[PDB]
């Protein structure tokens, strides 16, 4: 990618990085007496999906976020409760 | 266009005594003042003044007490301590 | 005697090893040629080191 590095006299810090194969940026930040932060992406429809009634698959298309099937050996409930678990939606 | 300073200037001779490069240093400890210039000459004509950005010990620069919106030089800088300009909790 | 890096003073993130990693050369610089690891390009390093001094008279 194309990195555009700040740096100050005291050591702050700003990373951008553009990725050079999709296009996408990622940030990331320094203090004096830290180290970098995790990359910060820009921001996505998918950054969303915890608010939403609908999940967004890869193609952009909407599904529901909960498919529950007999061969996932799951009662309703405990599939309810997973899903909580893994995404925090309330609805 | 920048602030008054003592400077030098160092001209560079060329094919003949109308034409001239020039280059001007700014003459200042302080290394937000400090300054290296260039330009071409032809008679009375000329190119802008090329300023050229330094980085201080290899670094960006830092700016405070001051308002954002009053600084007027392109360029990378650490911001803190600024007295007005802002956005709303960004102290730096 | 030591080289490292510090992210608060006296705390030590990384000592790095010598023979592995460094070696003092012809007793002016620090060498990075060891296989080992070595701080990242423009970042500063510390270093603690032992010389012979000519003391000077009325200064040292």
């Amino acid at each position: 990618g194309f990195l555009d590095l700040s740096v100050d006299a005291n050591d702050n810090r700003l990373a951008r990085l553009t990725d050079a194969e999709t296009g996408k940026e990622y940030t990331s930040i320094k203090k004096p007496t830290g180290t970098y932060t995790a990359w910060k992406k820009e921001f996505e429809p998918k950054d969303m999906e915890k608010y939403l009634l609908s999940s967004i698959r890869d193609d952009g298309s909407a599904s529901f976020p909960l498919l529950v099937y007999t061969s996932d050996s799951k009662t309703f409930q405990q599939a309810i409760i997973d899903h909580i678990d893994r995404t925090g939606q309330t609805t | 266009d920048m602030e008054s300073l003592d400077v030098v200037l160092h001209v560079v001779p060329l094919d003949t005594s109308s034409k001239v490069v020039q280059h001007l240093y700014t003459l200042s400890t302080n290394n937000n003042q400090i300054k290296m210039l260039y330009r071409f000459v032809s008679g009375n004509s000329s190119s802008e003044w090329q300023f050229i950005q330094g980085l201080p010990s290899n670094k960006n620069a830092v700016i405070s007490g001051t308002n954002i919106l009053d600084i007027a030089s392109p360029g990378v800088y650490f911001v803190m301590g600024m007295t007005g300009g802002m956005p709303s909790g960004v102290s730096s | 005697v030591k080289v490292w890096t510090e992210t608060s003073p006296g705390v030590t993130t990384k000592e790095y090893k010598q023979g592995e990693d460094f070696r003092l050369t012809d007793g002016q610089t620090i060498d990075w040629s060891p296989q080992g690891q070595e701080p990242s390009g423009g970042t500063s390093y510390y270093v603690s080191y032992k010389y012979n001094k000519r003391m000077e008279a009325g200064k040292d």
